[PDB]
């Protein structure tokens, strides 16, 4: 009977993690969204048939989306705690009575975790020409890290069904 | 077992409800987005490619 | 051309096929019905208990 | 001539293609009511408690 | 979980549906207007070259 | 404001050489009162898309 | 058979309805392009001696 009481911490830890991951999913398709637009920005900046001031309103908005993405990467916490803001290395939830774990490694999704800086930019064309392949693999891994956090949270469901 | 104390039939029930609330919950998703695969959660490696593409 | 041939294909990928769901949602519905009306059955063993004393 | 290819290109940057436009507006318009839809079947889940009791 | 206070599924049918409204207006203001970057919230950088054209 | 894209408010023009140099300073106001209206749609943009994650 | 799992004859009248549709969009297309054979796949053999005449 001590046994059978004692799975409802589990089942919170399993919802909890659950809820954590839904954060981390909203916050990624910002990323994604932003990271797409940051491509078509680099993309025609890239060209070199514009004028000096078309570049330069083309990177003023590279790197609005860039500190837009730094934001919501920073903002995608549960209650103090984000599998995604890249503050811890892993998350453990309760998978039995006897303490075993559920481990879900984390996935940053900064831009220090997609490959991205702070200060990424473009001064000339052959800059943002390079800056295109960049933000492809940016978003390349931003897209595996979310379907990781996805199928870890699809699991983390399948054994609250179990422990019920 | 005519316990007053425990009712396994009403755990199955309310598994096999559980279940089925489940499913029509999948349903209603896959209804109001018009996609089977609207998250990663539904399916990460197809939602990757999509996005990608 | 080949934008439009990378959209279609992303709608195959993705794309749900509502027709089906149009059934599966009024089957879900009845499959609901009778799970609510099986656990209010179920529910009911323990008043037998009474007739006995 | 000058002034002439300016202006096409102001509406080569800004115009919308607007016979794609004609195609999206009535699927949004079917997918806002299946979503309404969608959304009212998904209001009445409380309803099933009142039979269990 | 069969709560009578929250209702997550209701949530997530209201999110899909303000998504579809949102599409929906965005769509019916580039039909109007005629343009798809009617104004600087569109994109910033081509509206400012189509200003400056 | 005048002060902010480059002007003032006696700005003008009293001969032909002073109207062809007005032609570049209303070019250069122009092209920064745009851009700053560009980084105002921007912000706009981003506020909107900070209210849905908000939700 | 009065199952609520599944429907065979919703499944037959999907796969009719889809075949009227692709009818109705050969039709379409073909009224369109104002050929019978607009492409390859609508006749290879005649398609590549149309264009070589």
């Amino acid at each position: 009977s001590a046994t059978a009481a004692s799975m409802n911490a589990v089942k919170d830890s399993l919802q909890r993690g659950q809820s954590t991951i839904d954060v981390a999913l909203a916050a990624g398709d910002t990323i994604t969204d932003l990271l797409g637009k940051m491509k078509e920005k680099a993309l025609a900046a890239s060209d070199t048939s514009l004028n000096t001031a078309s570049f330069n309103a083309l990177k003023s908005d590279f790197d609005s989306l860039r500190d837009q993405i730094e934001k919501a990467a920073t903002n995608a916490k549960f209650n103090g705690v984000s599998i995604a803001d890249g503050s811890t290395t892993k998350l453990t939830f309760l998978a039995n009575s006897d303490g075993s774990g559920f481990t879900v490694n984390a996935k940053t999704i900064s831009l220090a975790g997609i490959g991205l800086t702070t200060t990424s930019t473009f001064t000339t064309a052959a800059a943002a020409k390079t800056m295109i392949g960049t933000i492809d693999t940016a978003l390349q891994t931003a897209t595996n890290k979310l379907a990781s956090l996805g199928t870890s949270s699809v699991g983390l469901d399948t054994h609250l069904t179990f422990v019920g | 077992l005519n316990s007053i104390n425990t009712n396994a039939g009403a755990m199955i029930a309310l598994q096999n409800l559980n279940g089925t609330n489940s499913e029509l919950t999948t349903v209603q998703q896959r209804i109001n987005t018009g996609k089977k695969i609207a998250s990663a959660k539904d399916n990460g490696a197809i939602w990757a490619t999509a996005k990608n593409q | 051309k080949l934008q439009d041939s990378l959209d279609a294909g992303v709608g195959n990928l993705v794309d749900a096929d509502l027709a089906k769901e149009s059934a599966k949602l009024q089957s879900l519905q009845t499959k609901q019905q009778l799970g609510v009306q099986a656990l209010s059955i179920a529910n009911q063993s323990s008043s037998s208990i009474l007739s006995l004393f």
